[PDB]
């Protein structure tokens, strides 16, 4: 009277990994390198010459 | 006069394909360009320009 379990309740792995998508946020977060040309936008020159 | 301080732009991140379900409780954004308000920030200041 030895128990005869094969795979016996189907065969398919475990419940068990529906492959939840690991997005590439293992990249570096972007360089926010914008620039303000705050000086030339007021052309400060003596026309008194 | 330089654009993109530090060389910055939105470089592609793409990670491990984690299949999380996310039930997506929205913050709705009534400021999807509330912009009429920022043209109005320029008119809260055109109103100052006409008075001046």
């Amino acid at each position: 009277r030895s128990v005869s379990s094969s795979s016996y309740r189907r065969m398919f792995g475990g419940p068990g990994t529906a492959s939840r998508p690991s997005s590439s946020r293992s990249y570096v977060t972007t360089s926010t390198r914008t620039y303000s040309l705050g000086s030339a936008l007021r052309p400060s020159t003596s026309r008194s010459l | 006069y330089a654009s993109s301080p530090g060389g910055v732009y939105a470089t592609r991140s793409s990670a491990v394909r984690l299949r999380s379900s996310v039930p997506g409780v929205r913050l709705l954004q009534d400021s999807v360009d509330f912009s009429l308000a920022d043209a109005i920030n320029t008119e809260f200041k055109n109103t100052r320009t006409n008075e001046k």
